[PDB]
């Protein structure tokens, strides 16, 4: 007997956007 | 002014403040300053403008 | 006496992949 958890892929969509001056 | 049991009578003065207008603004904004944060000799610091 | 860091708010420039 052996149980193991095999990794397997994933992702989240993260936007950015900027803010002139910090105002 | 008067006060009888079938009659009265009485005065108010009333005193009114009226702002004129200059010029009025409708679509308006507040203003949220955030900064930025700067590492300099060690020392983390936040600047402001 | 050195020149000091400049900052813009750009947020593209510091991108880390
Ligand atoms: C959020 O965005 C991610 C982008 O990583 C989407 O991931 C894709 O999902 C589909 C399944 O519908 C896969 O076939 C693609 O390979 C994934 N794209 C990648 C990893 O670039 C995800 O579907 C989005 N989630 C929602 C809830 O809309
Ligand atoms: C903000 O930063 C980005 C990345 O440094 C600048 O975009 C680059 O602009 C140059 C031309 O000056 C292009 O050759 C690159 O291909 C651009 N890179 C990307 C990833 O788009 C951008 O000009 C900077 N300034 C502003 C105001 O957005």
């Amino acid at each position: 007997s052996l149980r193991m958890q095999h990794p397997v892929p994933k992702y989240v969509e993260v936007n950015m956007t900027s803010i002139p001056q910090g105002v | 002014t008067h006060s009888s049991p079938t009659a009265t009578a009485w005065e108010i003065g009333l005193y009114y403040e009226l702002v004129i207008p200059k010029h009025i603004y409708l679509n308006n904004w507040n203003v949220v300053n955030i900064g930025h944060l700067v590492k300099s000799a060690g020392q983390l610091t936040h600047v402001t403008i | 006496q050195v020149l000091g860091p400049v900052i813009d708010w750009n947020v593209t420039q510091r991108a880390v992949y």
